[PDB]
C-alpha cells in the first residue's frame, strides 16, 4: 500500500538512535545509490496520484536538478560505471526535498476522506 | 538403499565412439553381430532390426539376401483361407525365438528375457554396465549364498542374476581371426548393441560439426555489428547549462 | 579501383545487394560442405565399412 | 586375460587394505558361518576389493584388445 | 503520413515493432521475452510435423515413436528437437521470472502483466506434463498414474474426477487419447494468452534496472533493440543445437527407452527435472491434502507478492538485504530441486522439510521484515545527516 | 510379485504359502509376505460374493 | 477515431508525459564515424573487476553454504545406510 517504516519510535529513545547510527551508515553507504550522483528521494516510485501532483509543486529550479541528475544517472548506468570518488553526493547535499510536498498533499486527501465519512451520533 | 540391493557401481573404459569425431568401428560392429546371432539369438529377441538395416554397414546387399533366405515366416492369407510359410525376404524383421511373453517366462524359469533392441540406452550406464555385467561373474564370498536357479553377479542390482554364464572362451569362430576371449567377444557385443539403440550416431555426429561452425560464425559477427550500430548512443556527452532565472 | 568502385557494384542499391547475398550463400554452402567432408573423412581411418570390405568378405 | 590381470592387480600393491578388510572378513565370517550363524554378510568389502581391482586392471588390457 | 503509420495492420505492426518508445538502459537480462516467443513458436512449429506420425493409441504407442526415430526421413532431428525445446522453455521461464522478482517488476503500474504472466505459467505447466506423459514410456505411465490420482484430495466429487479423467479404471487408450488432444489443443491458448500479456505490457511501458522513471531518455525499438537479441538468438540457437546433435538423451532419464509394463514397479516415480521442486514440496507434508493444497501454493503465491511488499524504492539495485536473500532463496530452490530427485531416505527427509520451511517463510515472514528494516535505517540515517 | 511384479507359484514356498522363484520369495498361505525381497503383502480386490457364484470387480 | 482512452504513463513521441527539460546539451557522433573495438577491452576487464569486487559476497555466501550442506548430506546418507552406519 504505502512504505512503511519505524523511524520516529527509534528517535523517540536516545539510546536506541547512537547505538543504531554506525549500523545506519553502514547500511547507506551499502546501499550505494550515491555512487551514481543521485539523492534518496528521486528514488521514490511516481506513478499514483499523490507524486504526481507532488512533483508539479516544487520550485522548478529542484525539478531541473533532479530531470539532470536523473538523465546523467542512466547515461552511466548505459555503460555500466560511476563517477570518480570526488564527485559523490556528499551528505550534505543529500537532504529530504520530496517528503513534505507529498506530507502535505496526503494530509489534503486524508482530511477530505475524513469529511467524506461521517455519522450523526445524537 | 543398502549397497547390497542396489549393486556395484559400473567401471569406466574408453570406447571409439564416444569422441567428438569419431564414428563407430564397423569390424567390431559385424563381430559382434555374429557373437550375437551365434549366442544370444536363442533366447534374447531383437524385434526392432530390419535386414535391410545392416546392408551397407555390416553387410553387402546379396550377403544380406543370402543370410535372411534361411529363416522361415509366415505370410497372409492363401486363395482359399490358409496360412503358408515363405523363405524370407529383405524387409522383414530378425526372428524372435519365442512367440510370446509367457512361452518366455515358461521356458526360462520365471524370468523374462528383455528386448536388446534399446536396452543399453535404457540401463544406469549405458556400455559401461552391459560390458561389466558381461564380463563380472564371480564366485560368491563368503557368509552369501545363491538358491538354484540364480547365480553371484555384484554389477546386477541385488546380486543375483537370472543368467548363466553367456560368453565363455572360445565360445565364436570370428572371420577376421581375432582369438574370442571372453573380453573381445563382450567388447564386440557391446559395440553392437549401442548401434542397435542408436543407428543415426554418423550422420547426427557428421552434421552437427558443420552447422556448429556456422553458428558460431554467424554469432561472432553478431557480436561485432551490435556494437558497431550502439555507438552513437555509448558514447554520448551530457552537458548542464544552469537555467539562471 | 580503390574501395568506390566496390561499393559501386554490388552495395550500391538494394536490388544489388540480395543478388550478391544470395550467390554468396549459394557457394559458401558448397563450400562449407566440403569442409567438413574432408575432415570427417580424415578423422576415421580404418573405421568405416568401406575400409574394412577385404578383412571380412574378399576372403569369403 | 581379463581374470589374470586383475588378480595380479587384486595382488598388488596398490590394493592392499582393502585386502587387509576382506581378509579380516573372511576369518571372521567363516568362524561365525561354521559355528551356526547365519546373521552377517561383509559383501561391502567385496566391493571395494573388486573396485580397486577392475579399476587397476582394466585400463591395461583394454588398450591391447583390437 | 509515412504508409506504415497509416494502413491499420502496418500500423498495428509499427507500434509494436519499428516504432516503440523504451528504456535506453535495459541490459541483457531483458531479452529473454522474444526468446521464449521463439521457443514457443519452434515447438508449435515442429509438433505440427511430430503429430503427423504419432498413433495415439495405449497398444500402439511406443512403435510409433520408434517408426518417427529410425525411419522416417530426419525424424530423429524432430523428435530430439521437439523435446529439447520443450525443456530449453523451461529454463528461459525460469530466467523470465528471476529477472521479474529480482528488479521488482510487480508493484504497479505492471501488475496485470504480472497475473497474465503467471497464468501463463500453470497453464505452460499443465501442458507440459500432458505432453510427456505421450510416448508411453515406463516413468511416463507410471508418473502418470501417481499424478493423476492428486484429484482425489477434493472432497465430495473426490475419487470420482479421477475416474472421468481416466476415462476407464486405470491408464489406457482413452486416457492417451483425451491427453493428446489436449496437448494438441493448449498451446494455441497459450499464444493467445502471450498475445494479451504483451497488449497488457505495451500501455505502461518496461522498466529499467534503475527502477526510477525513463519518461526522459527513450530511444525507439528498431534498430537498437532488434539486433541486441539477435546475440543471444544466436546463442540460444548454438546452445539447442550442441545439445541436440551431440547429446540428444542428455536431459533425460535412463528409466525412458523401455515400454511401460504395468506389472514391473520402478525404484523411483519422479517427472522431469524441471516439476522436480513442486514434487518435492508435495512429499514434505505427511498429509495428503495439505501437500496437494501447499504444492498449488507454491505458484499460486507469486499472486500475493504486491501486496506484501512494504519498499519506498522499486528494485534490488539499491536493497543489500534483498540482494543477499533473493541469492539465498535461490539456492534454497536448487537444492528443494535436487532433494527432489534423490530418494526418500533418512536425512534428504528432513533437508527436503528444512527447505520446505524456508521457501514457504521466504514469501511471508522475511520480505516485510527486511524491507521495513532497511526503510527504517535510511531514514534514520538521512534524519540525522546536518546534526 | 510386490518386489518387482512377477508370477509366483502357490503350494510351495518355506511358509507352506505361494512362492516366487524370479527373486526367491515365499507369500505365506494366508497370502501376506514373511521373507524375501518383497515389502508388502498381497493386495485384495474388492469381491462380492452371490451364492456359487462370486464377480470380482 | 478518438474512442475517449484511459490514462496512462507513456504517451508517444513528442508527448511522453515527463517533466519540462530545459538547458540539457547532448553531442553525439556518427557510427560511420567512430571506431568499434576500441576500448572495449580494458573497460570491459575494469568493469568485471569492479563488480566481482562489489557485489561477490552477496553471491559467494549463499551458494557456498548450500554447496557444503549438500556435500555433508550426501556424505552422511551415503554412510547411515551402509554397514557401520546402521551398526
Ligand atoms: C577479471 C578479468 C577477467 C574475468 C573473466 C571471468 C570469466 C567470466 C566470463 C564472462 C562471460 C559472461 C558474459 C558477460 O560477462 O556478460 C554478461 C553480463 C553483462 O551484463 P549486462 O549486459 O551489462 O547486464 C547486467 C548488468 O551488468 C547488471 O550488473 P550489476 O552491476 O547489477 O550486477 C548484479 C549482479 C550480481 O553480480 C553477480 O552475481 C556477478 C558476480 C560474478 C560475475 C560472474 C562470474 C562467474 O546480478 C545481476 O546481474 C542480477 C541477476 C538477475 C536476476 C535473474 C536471474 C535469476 C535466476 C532465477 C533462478 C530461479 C528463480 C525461481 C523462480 C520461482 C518460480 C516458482 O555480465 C555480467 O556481469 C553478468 C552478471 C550476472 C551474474 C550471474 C551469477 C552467476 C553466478
Ligand atoms: C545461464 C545464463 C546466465 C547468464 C545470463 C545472462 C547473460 C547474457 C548473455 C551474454 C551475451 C552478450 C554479451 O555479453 O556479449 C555481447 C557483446 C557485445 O555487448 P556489449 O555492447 O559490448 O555490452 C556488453 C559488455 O560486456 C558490457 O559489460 P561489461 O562492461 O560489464 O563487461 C563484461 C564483460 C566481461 O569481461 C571480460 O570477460 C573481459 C573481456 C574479455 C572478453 C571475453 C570474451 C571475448 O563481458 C563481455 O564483454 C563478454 C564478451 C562475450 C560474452 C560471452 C558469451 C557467453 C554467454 C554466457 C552464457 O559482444 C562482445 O563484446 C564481443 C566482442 C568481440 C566480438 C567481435 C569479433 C570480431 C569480428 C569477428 C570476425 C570473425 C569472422
Ligand atoms: C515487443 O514485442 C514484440 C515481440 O517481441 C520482441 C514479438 O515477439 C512480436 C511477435 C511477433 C510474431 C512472430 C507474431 C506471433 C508471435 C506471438 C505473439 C506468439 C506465437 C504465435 C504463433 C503460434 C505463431 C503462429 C504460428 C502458427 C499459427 C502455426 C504455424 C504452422 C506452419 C508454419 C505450418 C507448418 C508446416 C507444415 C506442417 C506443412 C506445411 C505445408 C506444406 C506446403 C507441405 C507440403 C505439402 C504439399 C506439397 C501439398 C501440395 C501443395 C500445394 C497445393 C501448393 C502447390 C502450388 C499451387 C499453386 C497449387 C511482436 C509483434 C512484438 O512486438
Ligand atoms: C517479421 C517478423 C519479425 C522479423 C523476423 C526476422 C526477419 C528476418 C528476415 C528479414 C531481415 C531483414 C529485415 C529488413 C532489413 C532491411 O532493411 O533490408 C535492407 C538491408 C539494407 O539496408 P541498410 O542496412 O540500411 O543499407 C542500405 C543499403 N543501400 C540502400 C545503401 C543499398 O539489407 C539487408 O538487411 C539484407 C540482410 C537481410 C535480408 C534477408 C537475408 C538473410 C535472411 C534470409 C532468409 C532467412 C530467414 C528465415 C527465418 C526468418
Ligand atoms: C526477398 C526475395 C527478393 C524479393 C524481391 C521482390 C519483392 C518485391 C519488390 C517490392 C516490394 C515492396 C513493395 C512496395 C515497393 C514500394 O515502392 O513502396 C514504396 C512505399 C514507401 O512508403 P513511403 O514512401 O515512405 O510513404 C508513402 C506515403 N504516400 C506518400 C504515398 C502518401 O511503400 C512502402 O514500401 C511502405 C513500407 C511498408 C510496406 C511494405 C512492407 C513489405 C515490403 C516487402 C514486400 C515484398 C516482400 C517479399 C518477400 C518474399
Ligand atoms: C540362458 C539364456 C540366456 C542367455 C544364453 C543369454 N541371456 Fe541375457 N538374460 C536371460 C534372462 C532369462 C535374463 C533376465 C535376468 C533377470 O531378469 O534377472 C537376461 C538378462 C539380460 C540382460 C538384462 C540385464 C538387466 O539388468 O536387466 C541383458 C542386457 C542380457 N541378458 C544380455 C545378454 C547377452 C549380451 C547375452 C549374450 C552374451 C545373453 N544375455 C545371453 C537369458 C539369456
Ligand atoms: C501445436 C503445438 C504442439 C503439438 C502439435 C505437439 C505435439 C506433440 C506430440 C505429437 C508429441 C509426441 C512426441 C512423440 O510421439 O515422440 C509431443 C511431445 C511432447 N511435447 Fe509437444 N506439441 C506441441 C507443443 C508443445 C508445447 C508448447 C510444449 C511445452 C511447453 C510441448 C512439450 C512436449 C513434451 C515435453 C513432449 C514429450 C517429449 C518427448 O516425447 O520426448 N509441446 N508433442
Ligand atoms: C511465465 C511467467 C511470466 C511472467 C511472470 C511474466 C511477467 C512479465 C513482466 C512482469 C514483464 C515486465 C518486466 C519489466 O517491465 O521490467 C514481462 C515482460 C515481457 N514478457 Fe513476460 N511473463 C511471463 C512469461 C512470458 C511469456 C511466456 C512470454 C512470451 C511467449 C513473455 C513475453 C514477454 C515480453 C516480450 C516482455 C517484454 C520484453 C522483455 O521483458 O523481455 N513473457 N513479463
Ligand atoms: S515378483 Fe519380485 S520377487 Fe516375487
Amino acid at each position: 500500500m504505502k512504505p512503511v517504516s519505524l523511524a520516529k519510535y527509534i528517535q523517540k529513545s536516545p539510546f536506541l538512535t547512537k547505538l543504531l547510527l554506525p549500523i545506519s551508515n553502514a547500511y547507506v553507504h551499502l546501499s550505494g545509490y550515491r555512487k551514481y550522483g543521485l539523492r534518496y528521494d528521486d528514488l521514490m516510485l511516481e506513478e499514483n496520484d499523490d507524486t504526481q501532483k507532488a512533483l508539479s509543486r516544487l520550485p522548478k529550479m529542484e525539478s531541473y536538478d533532479r530531470v539532470y541528475r536523473i538523465r546523467r544517472a542512466m547515461q552511466l548506468s548505459i555503460e555500466n560505471k560511476i563517477l570518480p570518488k570526488s564527485e559523490w553526493t556528499k551528505p550534505e547535499e543529500d537532504y529530504h526535498y520530496l517528503r513534505p510536498v507529498l506530507a502535505e498533499v496526503i494530509a489534503e486527501r486524508k482530511e477530505r476522506e475524513a469529511f467524506d465519512a461521517l455519522i450523526v451520533k445524537k | 538403499g543398502t549397497p547390497k540391493e542396489e549393486g556395484l557401481h559400473f567401471i569406466q573404459h574408453d570406447w571409439p565412439q564416444s569422441k567428438v569425431l569419431s564414428g563407430f568401428d564397423h569390424a567390431s560392429l559385424r563381430r559382434g553381430f555374429q557373437v550375437y546371432r551365434e549366442v544370444c539369438s536363442a533366447c534374447h529377441s531383437l524385434n526392432l532390426i530390419a535386414w535391410r538395416h545392416l546392408v551397407g554397414v555390416t553387410h553387402t546387399a546379396d550377403e544380406a539376401k543370402q543370410m535372411a533366405s534361411e529363416v522361415e515366416y509366415e505370410d497372409g492369407p492363401d486363395d482359399e483361407g490358409n496360412m503358408f510359410k515363405r523363405p524370407g525376404k529383405l524387409s522383414d524383421f530378425l526372428p524372435p525365438p519365442y512367440p510370446n511373453v509367457e512361452a518366455a517366462r515358461a521356458s526360462n524359469n520365471g524370468a523374462a528375457p528383455p528386448d536388446l533392441s534399446c536396452v543399453v540406452r535404457g540401463r544406469h550406464g549405458g556400455q559401461d554396465y552391459i560390458y561389466s555385467l558381461l564380463t563380472g561373474y564371480t564366485e560368491p564370498p563368503a557368509g552369501v549364498e545363491v538358491p538354484d536357479g540364480m547365480n553371484f553377479n555384484p554389477f546386477f542390482p541385488g546380486t543375483q542374476i537370472a543368467m548363466a554364464r553367456p560368453l565363455f572362451d572360445d565360445a565364436v569362430e570370428f572371420e577376421d581371426g581375432t582369438p574370442a576371449t571372453t573380453a573381445q567377444a563382450a567388447k564386440d557385443v557391446v559395440n553392437f548393441l549401442h548401434w542397435a539403440s542408436e543407428p543415426e550416431l554418423d550422420i547426427r555426429k557428421k552434421m552437427g560439426f558443420q552447422v556448429i561452425t556456422v553458428l558460431t560464425i554467424l554469432t561472432a559477427l553478431s557480436m561485432w555489428y551490435k556494437r558497431f550500430k550502439w555507438t552513437p548512443i555509448k558514447n554520448r556527452k551530457i552537458f548542464y547549462q544552469r537555467p539562471i532565472k | 579501383m580503390a574501395s568506390s568502385t566496390i561499393y559501386n557494384i554490388f552495395f550500391r542499391r538494394n536490388s544489388s545487394f540480395y543478388a550478391t547475398i544470395f550467390v554468396s550463400a549459394f557457394f559458401a554452402k558448397i563450400g562449407f560442405d566440403v569442409f567438413t567432408d574432408s575432415v570427417w573423412k580424415r578423422a576415421n581411418a580404418g573405421l568405416t565399412w568401406d575400409e574394412v570390405k577385404p578383412r571380412f568378405l574378399n576372403k569369403d | 586375460p581379463l581374470e589374470k590381470m586383475t588378480q595380479e592387480c587384486m595382488d598388488a600393491p596398490d590394493c592392499k587394505e582393502v585386502k587387509h578388510h576382506f581378509e579380516e572378513c573372511t576369518a571372521r565370517v567363516t568362524k561365525k558361518v561354521e559355528q551356526g550363524d547365519k546373521s552377517e554378510d561383509c559383501i561391502e568389502e567385496f566391493f571395494h576389493l573388486y573396485h580397486c581391482a577392475r579399476d587397476c586392471a582394466d585400463p591395461k588390457v583394454f588398450k591391447v584388445l583390437v | 503520413m509515412k504508409i506504415l503509420k497509416s494502413n491499420p495492420f502496418l500500423a498495428l505492426a509499427n507500434n509494436y515493432m519499428i516504432d516503440a518508445p523504451e528504456p535506453s538502459n535495459i541490459s541483457y537480462f531483458w531479452n529473454f521475452g522474444s526468446l521464449l516467443a521463439c521457443v514457443l513458436v519452434i515447438q508449435i512449429v515442429i509438433g505440427i510435423l511430430l503429430a503427423c506420425f504419432y498413433i495415439p493409441n495405449m497398444d500402439l504407442a511406443f512403435l510409433s515413436v520408434e517408426r518417427i526415430v529410425r525411419d522416417v526421413n530426419y525424424g530423429f532431428l524432430l523428435r530430439a528437437f521437439h523435446a529439447n525445446g520443450a525443456s530449453f522453455f523451461f529454463i528461459f521461464l525460469y530466467l523470465h521470472i528471476g529477472r521479474g522478482l529480482y528488479y521488482g517488476s510487480y508493484k504497479y503500474p505492471r501488475t496485470m502483466t504480472w497475473n497474465i504472466g503467471v497464468i501463463i505459467f500453470l497453464l505452460t505447466i499443465i501442458t507440459a506434463f500432458l505432453g510427456y506423459c505421450l510416448p508411453a514410456n515406463q516413468m511416463s505411465f507410471w508418473g502418470a498414474t501417481v499424478i493423476t490420482n492428486l484429484l482425489s484430495a477434493v472432497p465430495f466429487i473426490g475419487d470420482d474426477l479421477v475416474h472421468l479423467l481416466w476415462g476407464g479404471f486405470s491408464v489406457s487408450n482413452p486416457t492417451l487419447n483425451r491427453f493428446f488432444s489436449l496437448h494438441y489443443l493448449m498451446p494455441f491458448v497459450i499464444a493467445a494468452l502471450s498475445v494479451m500479456h504483451l497488449i497488457a505490457l505495451h500501455t505502461n511501458g518496461s522498466s529499467n534496472p534503475l527502477g526510477v522513471t525513463a519518461n526522459m531518455d527513450r530511444i525507439p525499438m528498431n534498430p537498437y533493440y532488434l539486433i541486441k537479441d539477435l546475440i543471444t538468438i544466436f546463442i540460444f540457437l548454438i546452445g539447442i543445437n550442441y545439445m541436440a546433435f551431440y547429446n540428444p538423451y542428455g536431459f533425460m532419464e535412463p528409466d525412458c527407452a523401455l515400454p511401460a509394463d504395468p506389472l514391473k514397479t520402478p525404484m523411483s516415480i519422479v517427472p522431469e527435472w524441471y516439476l522436480l521442486p513442486f514434487y518435492a514440496i508435495l512429499r514434505a507434508i505427511p498429509n495428503f491434502q495439505l501437500g496437494v493444497i501447499a504444492m498449488l501454493l507454491s505458484i499460486l503465491v507469486l499472486l500475493l507478492l504486491p501486496l506484501l511488499d512494504f519498499s519506498a524504492i522499486r528494485g534490488n539495485s539499491f536493497n543489500p538485504f534483498g540482494k543477499f536473500f533473493f541469492w539465498t532463496f535461490v539456492a534454497d530452490f536448487v537444492i528443494l530441486a535436487w532433494i527432489g530427485g534423490s530418494h526418500p531416505e533418512n536425512v534428504f527427509i528432513t533437508i527436503g522439510a528444512i527447505a520446505t520451511i524456508f521457501y514457504f517463510s521466504y514469501f511471508f515472514i522475511l520480505i516485510p521484515v527486511y524491507t521495513i528494516l532497511g526503510n527504517t535505517l535510511i531514514d534514520l540515517n538521512l534524519s540525522s545527516i546536518k546534526r | 510379485c510386490t518386489h518387482l511384479g512377477c508370477v509366483p507359484i502357490g503350494e510351495a514356498g518355506d511358509y507352506g504359502g505361494w512362492f516366487c522363484p524370479c527373486h526367491g520369495s515365499h507369500y505365506d498361505i494366508s497370502g501376506r509376505i514373511r521373507r524375501g525381497p518383497a515389502p508388502l503383502n498381497l493386495a485384495i480386490p474388492a469381491y462380492t460374493f452371490e451364492g456359487s457364484k462370486i464377480i470380482i470387480g | 477515431g478518438g474512442a475517449a482512452g484511459g490514462k496512462t504513463y507513456l504517451g508517444w513521441w513528442g508527448h511522453l508525459g515527463g517533466p519540462k527539460q530545459k538547458g540539457i546539451i547532448t553531442y553525439s557522433l556518427s557510427p560511420f564515424q567512430q571506431r568499434p573495438m576500441a576500448g572495449f577491452f580494458k573497460t570491459s576487464t575494469q568493469n568485471m573487476f569492479r563488480r566481482v569486487m562489489t557485489e561477490g559476497l552477496y553471491v559467494a555466501i549463499p551458494f557456498g553454504i548450500a554447496y557444503y550442506i549438500y556435500c555433508w548430506g550426501k556424505e552422511r546418507n551415503e554412510f547411515l545406510n551402509s554397514k557401520h552406519g546402521r551398526h
